[PDB]
This record gives structure tokens, C-alpha cells and sequence, in this order.
């Protein structure tokens, strides 16, 4: 899989308050996490079906 | 080489088997083996050396 999938989930500097999935390594599967609506890393995704297409096993 | 052999790097308390613990032998990167009791909770399922024999003769 992609290495920014290894990455811990990032809110980032600004203050909106959406729910984004990002994959936990160390779970194996997607979970949420709250993004604040700017500067968005790779392991950031609006569905959970998306991120384990590219997190999942890829 | 089987990745069994390799203690997960996460796993750091142990549980005793009166609280569901396993006992499993992982290398210890010393020639040897050692012994580690896994929390029913981080526990993959995955079929781990139970003897220090196996895990020796599979590992080092």
C-alpha cells in the first residue's frame, strides 16, 4: 500500500469541522477523524468504500 | 522466512492466561527466543510458535 496510507490523520490549520476518513495502519481499516477544510494530506478520504480501495491493500 | 516469527511491534502489556492471555515465542534478535503472553484484545488469531522448540527451530 501507498506510504502516506501509514500516515496519522491530519486536521490541518483551518477551523471547519468535517468527518473525512483517513486508514489505520494499525487497525487495518478506515476510521474518521474530523478535518478542519484546508491543506489536506494524502490519507484523507470523503468515503470509507474510496479509502480502503487505496489504503485497503493497494 | 515466516513473519510469525517477529513480535509485533505494537504489543507492549502482556495478560495473564487468567484473564484470556496466550503464550507465544517470538526472536528476541539475541539467538533465542523468548516468551509473550497476548491480550485476548490485540490477539490477530494467527497461529503463533507455542513452544520455544518451534519457535527456535523456525526462527534463528
Amino acid at each position: 500500500r501507498p506510504d502516506f496510507c501509514l500516515e496519522p490523520p491530519y486536521t490541518g490549520p483551518c477551523k471547519a469541522r468535517i468527518i473525512r476518513y483517513f486508514y489505520n495502519a494499525k487497525a487495518g481499516l478506515c476510521q474518521t477523524f474530523v478535518y478542519g477544510g484546508c491543506r489536506a494530506k494524502r490519507n484523507n478520504f470523503k468515503s470509507a468504500e474510496d479509502c480502503m480501495r487505496t489504503c485497503g491493500g493497494a | 522466512y515466516n513473519r510469525l516469527c517477529i513480535k509485533p511491534r505494537d504489543w507492549i502489556d502482556e495478560c495473564d492466561s487468567n484473564e484470556g492471555g496466550e503464550r507465544a515465542y517470538f526472536r528476541n534478535g539475541k539467538g533465542g527466543c523468548d516468551s509473550f503472553w497476548i491480550c485476548p484484545e490485540d490477539h490477530t488469531g494467527a497461529d503463533y510458535y507455542s513452544s520455544y522448540r518451534d519457535c527456535f527451530n523456525a526462527c534463528i
